[PDB]
């Protein structure tokens, strides 16, 4: 039950991340699926881990897709 | 290895002093890519027959 505890407050964590300030990028194609093939809205290409507990089912063919700022 | 890596594979490298990490999965043949955006369909000699 203490534990319980613990799950919320890693999910906040990390939902905090998720929104604003983002850049946004396009997705290429996977090399894996937990890592990725970006090209940002600065013209380089980066190779990008990619948070597991996401949707590929739009993701795999080529879309838009959000990024981290520093990270 | 230097002898794993072989010409124009695509590498990662991480951008703090461009350290090659891992060979990257991903490449393409640059024939392949000339002769897809040419784009020419080939056949068998039953289709062009008679």
């Amino acid at each position: 039950r203490h534990l319980k505890r613990e799950l919320k407050r890693a999910q906040e964590e990390v939902k905090r991340i998720q929104s604003v300030p983002l850049v946004i990028g396009q997705f290429l194609e996977p090399i894996d699926q937990n890592t990725g093939i970006v090209s940002s809205t600065t013209g380089m290409s980066y190779v990008v881990r990619i948070l597991s507990t996401l949707d590929r089912e739009l993701l795999k063919p080529s879309m838009s897709v959000a990024l981290h700022r520093h990270s | 290895n230097v002898k794993d890596l072989k010409a124009s594979q695509r590498v990662c490298l991480r951008s703090d002093s461009y350290m090659l990490h891992k060979v990257l999965e991903n490449k393409a043949d640059p024939l392949v890519s000339l002769m897809m955006v040419e784009k020419v369909p080939d056949s068998t000699y039953d289709m062009v027959g008679g």
